[PDB]
């Protein structure tokens, strides 16, 4: 589906929080005894609407919650880690979860240069049929 | 039940990836291309004020509270702190669980104390939002733990495309959570304003500092209400947005023209 | 292996209770605060023994405990919810873990369609041998 | 230790999926095919009238309590809620973990409240099978919870292939999970039936009927005991299947012939 | 990269501990109530320093503590048991996670037998040109 | 932050598996193939006496602990058991979680009890390094519970290629984690010894075997502290390696020579 604002306003900016991913830790802050605490583990990015991407984000976010609280109420698990995981292997399984048909429509192989070392190569049989 | 949608970038526009059709053009490489995501309700023009903030929350039995975690949020302008007892003293909410915190980045913690029926085991966002914490979103409100109102996204990226300031705003309350909530903004611990939808934080910060420097403080031992005649105004959203006032005093009530 | 189900008896009716997987929610029930209780959350269906599939999924669940408990020994987490999630990731392992060798036994590749992509395809070079 | 089964479907039958072999045409196209699955231990042909059941569980010290999940189970007509106690008064099972409910569906609920000598820190089931809770099976007995009794299995499926009632029935007991346990049907706090295994619940609801209308009960402040004379009867499994009796007064002991 | 220890000494021998992972259980062992207490539940055996694994086994768990600390403060599970499943997930992600050019560096796909099964069945085509 | 390393083989050899090369060669055929597992620091040639040991370890706030699973460990000679209060007698440490056990292979474990400081909420390893419980690395020391230290390792594998004895050596500590931190052994309730870096365990237990059969044990109500003189001697690490001594007293403090 495509996603349509449909909010009453929309801050175009997402000013973020989150955890660091990437960069090596300045000599000795990675051990906990000595490095942040709790309240300075965070990084913040800024972002703009491009694409109108921030605004689609929020309303991606509100069309999400109906599914996801179903799911929550289906769940006995507390405190649910486990849903980018699942969705990882699913994404696996939709592609490779059965036998892979080549040039089908559900089969993600690409065989172009496999064509061309086969198709290319038959010059080195009927074009050296040599009498 | 239905599917949880999945967000990702097609022809330079975010889409809900389309769960019965397969693009293998769509590529995901690691498990870091996915991200979980909150998005606060402030970003959709919902009203923040603490009146109206807390009308859309509500107790409820028989329904066990769940959390689900999110890696990535959004700084608030606008957080609620509650510590609210029933009129026999027991507590409403219950004790944050471990390991939950208080939402990383408000610029204003609106604080509220006070009492409250509480017909109910747990708090909840009537409008189905979740209460968005430190990396966790609870479908309940925790006691005196700071909270920003979100919803939670799910993303594919690609793999290539000032400080923090912090006030905390002091609130009375009574009959929380019901038809007729009555709230009170804190000057100090005998000092206090009738509060009101349309007040925001800057003006309860001006109005404040405006009642210490004036000094229209109470001093006696007796508790002291200001009530904001209308005239005295405070549709625009906070991302796009002096000593004239007369204070005279008529528990003692007040009026400020 | 096969399913010898050595029970003394076999209900050979499943009355069985679940929680919904399919279907939008009527109106606001989706909402923690205005959905069902605990008590309310169940769907429930009725299976017969078509197949044998009740008496075997009996016997199966028996067969099951051993190696479920021995699993649930050697584990340190008070609650296991990531079992089912391993076996999808051991599928795919079983299949995809290394080089997927064309024709082998232990690759699940179809090229039918490409063999008569191919050998289809060589009469537009030695049917068009033109003099 | 061992490979977990998983059950699959070839030839119009469930069977074990081998696995050393690799079979191609087995199609895993969602997480969704993938089904963890409580089926109760009545439904293989277990004696299910409480001295039967309470001999198959067992108190233990030094092994840790586990527990897995399920998301689907059957509807039980035998499900058992134990409040048992030492004879000093302090409890011989844990309360139940946060998150852990009742059984969903129960026809009978055979609440025993008693006492026995609880040798170990938790009660497991010696044939080795699981209490089933709410989507949750487990290795020990939770206090004054129900479960049922059970064993759990694993699925794969293709892509393509009256409401609820619950009656409690209180029991006494005395030296609960020994060799000499001694059960009490209760019919009110004051009169009550020595119980025995070929009793059902349909007779015990029936048996208590017929007690309040023939006006049987207790009516002194002592305790009373009807016990049954063995000529009055009650090998068929609950899925397959008046005022004659006369009752006479010999706490205070009596015969129904 | 290479495992370079640098540690003042190394126990060049892992006497180590963990728990049964093959074998039947031996009559009702299997069974919680019968079975062995905590205490009893391990197994042992012991390894020497071939191809200096032992040693650089130490090294590895060393260099490890960064990262993996780094990753405990980014989370908020208290007790993480997902880490080898996201590390399989992963695995997979990074050989089929897009569409597998064959013959590309980067997709694990061997058409070997199936070069020598086109190739070699060219000769009831071009051998069988009979005029 | 970085990318968690994977222990593999290749060319006879361990290596960190390089993350942005692929090698179709490497097979992961099951998820049995990965392993998490734990190292002692022991094995890497640190001091193991408890005041060497000891110092390694630090009181810190602001910082939640986190634990981390792992499958198989390497049997201790030297474990640690911790009862640490303050002087006004609150708990410095923790209780260990449910499910928390202690390390399972230790051949010595150092209990050590006493009193500190305690500047925060939590302990933590100085050098980062974790400590390894049953199965559970944890970040920080849980009370009275057996703990090695160490690190983790993952590894991905291929898919081809005497009892136990344990010994509790009892220690009196004050001013635990500080600069001035004095440790006495002990002997019996009344009996000890003052403690120094250079004392094995093997040392320890000759030495309270010598102290027993000559009869140094304290013959009155009072405390006895034995001094062991620099001449006796005890750069060897474990895994490669009578009644000649005279005591004599000089609280009541006394000399050994
Ligand atoms: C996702 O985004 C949606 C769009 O912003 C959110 O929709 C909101 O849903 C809630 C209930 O779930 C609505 O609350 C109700 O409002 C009605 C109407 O209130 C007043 O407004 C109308 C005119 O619009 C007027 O006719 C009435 O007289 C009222 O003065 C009440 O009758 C109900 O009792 C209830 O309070 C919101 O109004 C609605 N917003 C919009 C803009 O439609 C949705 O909640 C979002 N989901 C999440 C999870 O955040
Ligand atoms: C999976 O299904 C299996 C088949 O139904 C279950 O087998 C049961 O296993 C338990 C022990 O784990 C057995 O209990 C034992 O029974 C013997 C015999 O008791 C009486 O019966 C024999 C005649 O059959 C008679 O010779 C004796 O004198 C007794 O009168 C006792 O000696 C033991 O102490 C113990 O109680 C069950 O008997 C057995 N059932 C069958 C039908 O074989 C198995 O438990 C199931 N697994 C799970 C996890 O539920
Ligand atoms: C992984 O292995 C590494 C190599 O074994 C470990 O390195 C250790 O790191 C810690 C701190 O994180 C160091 O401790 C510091 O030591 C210095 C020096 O102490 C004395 O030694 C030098 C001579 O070498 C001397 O000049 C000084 O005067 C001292 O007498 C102190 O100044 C610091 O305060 C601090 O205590 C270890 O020394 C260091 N070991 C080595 C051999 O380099 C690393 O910790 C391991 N990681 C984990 C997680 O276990
Ligand atoms: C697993 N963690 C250690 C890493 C998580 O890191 C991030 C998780 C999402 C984002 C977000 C964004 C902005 C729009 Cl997608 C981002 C993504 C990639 C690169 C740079 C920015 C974001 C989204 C909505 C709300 C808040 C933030 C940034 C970082
Ligand atoms: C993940 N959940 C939201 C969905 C789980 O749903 C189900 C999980 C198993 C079944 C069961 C069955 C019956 C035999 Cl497989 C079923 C499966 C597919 C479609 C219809 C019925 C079942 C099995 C044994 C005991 C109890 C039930 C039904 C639904
Ligand atoms: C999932 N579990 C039920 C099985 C885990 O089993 C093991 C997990 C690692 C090892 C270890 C080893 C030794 C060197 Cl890899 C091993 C691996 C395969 C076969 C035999 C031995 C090991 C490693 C470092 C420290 C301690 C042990 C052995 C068994
Ligand atoms: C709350 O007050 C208003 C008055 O207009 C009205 O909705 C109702 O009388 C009250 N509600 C309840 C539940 O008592
Ligand atoms: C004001 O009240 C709060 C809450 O009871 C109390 O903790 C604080 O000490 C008081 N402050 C002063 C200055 O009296
Ligand atoms: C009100 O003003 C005083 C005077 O500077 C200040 O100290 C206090 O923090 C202010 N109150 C709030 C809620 O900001
Ligand atoms: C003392 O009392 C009144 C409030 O009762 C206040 O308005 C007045 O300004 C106070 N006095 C001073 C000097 O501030
Ligand atoms: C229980 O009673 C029976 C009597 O036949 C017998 O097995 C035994 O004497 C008793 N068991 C124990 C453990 O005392
Ligand atoms: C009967 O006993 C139960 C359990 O002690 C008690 O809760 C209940 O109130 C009693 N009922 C009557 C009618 O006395
Ligand atoms: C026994 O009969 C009475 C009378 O109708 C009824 O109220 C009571 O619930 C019955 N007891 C049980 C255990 O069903
Ligand atoms: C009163 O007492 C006896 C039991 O002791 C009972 O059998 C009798 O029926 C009772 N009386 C009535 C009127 O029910
Ligand atoms: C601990 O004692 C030593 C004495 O050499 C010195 O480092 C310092 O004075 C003391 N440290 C603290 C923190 O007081
Ligand atoms: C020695 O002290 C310990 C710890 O207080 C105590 O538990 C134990 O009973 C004492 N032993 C003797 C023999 O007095
Ligand atoms: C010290 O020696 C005595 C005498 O045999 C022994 O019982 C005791 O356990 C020893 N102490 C330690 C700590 O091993
Ligand atoms: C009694 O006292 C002293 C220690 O104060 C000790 O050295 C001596 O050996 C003890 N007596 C005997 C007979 O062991």
């Amino acid at each position: 589906e495509a996603i349509v604002n449909a909010q009453p306003k929309c801050n175009p900016n997402l000013h973020y929080w989150t955890t660091q991913d990437e960069g090596a830790a300045i000599g000795l802050a990675w051990i906990p005894y000595f490095g942040p605490a709790a309240e300075g583990i965070y990084i913040e990015g800024l972002m703009h609407n491009q694409d109108g991407l921030i605004c689609g984000l929020r309303q991606l976010a509100n069309e999400t919650t109906q599914a996801l609280q179903l799911f929550l109420r289906a769940t006995t698990e507390l405190r649910t880690f486990s849903i980018l995981n699942r969705k990882a292997i699913d994404f696996l399984l939709q592609r490779w979860g059965g036998t892979c048909h080549i040039l089908g429509p559900d089969c993600c192989i690409e065989p172009h240069d496999w064509t061309k070392n086969i198709t290319d190569k038959i010059d080195q049989i009927i074009h050296d049929f040599v009498d | 039940g239905r599917s949880i949608p999945l967000g990702v970038i097609h022809n330079s526009a975010l889409q809900v990836s389309d769960v019965d059709k397969l693009v293998c053009r769509d590529k995901l490489s690691s498990t870091n291309q996915l991200r979980s995501v909150g998005l606060n309700l402030e970003g959709n023009g919902v009203a923040t004020d603490v009146p109206s903030a807390t009308k859309r929350w509500g107790f409820r039995s028989g329904v066990p509270p769940k959390v689900v975690n999110y890696e990535a949020g959004e700084w608030a302008e606008n957080c609620y702190n509650l510590e609210i007892k029933k009129p026999d003293g027991s507590e409403c909410l219950p004790a944050a669980p471990d390991g939950i915190r208080g939402f990383p980045r408000c610029r204003y913690v609106h604080k509220v104390s006070g009492t409250g029926p509480c017909a109910g085991d747990f708090a909840f966002h009537k409008e189905g939002a979740f209460f968005l914490y430190d990396r966790l979103a609870s479908t309940v409100i925790y006691r005196g733990t700071t909270f920003a109102e979100g919803v939670v996204a799910f993303l594919i990226l690609p793999q290539a495309k000032s400080g923090y300031y912090s006030t905390t705003i002091r609130y009375q309350a009574t009959g929380f959570g019901t038809n007729e909530t009555e709230y009170l903004f804190e000057v100090d611990n005998l000092t206090y304003v009738q509060l009101e939808s349309r007040f925001t934080p800057q003006f309860l910060l001006q109005l404040n500092e405006t009642i210490y420097t004036s000094g229209k403080r109470s001093n006696t031992t007796g508790k002291l209400i200001w009530k904001v005649n209308p005239e005295i105004d405070t549709e625009w959203a906070f991302w796009e947005t002096s000593e004239e006032l007369s204070f005279t005093v008529v528990x003692x009530x007040x009026x400020x023209x």
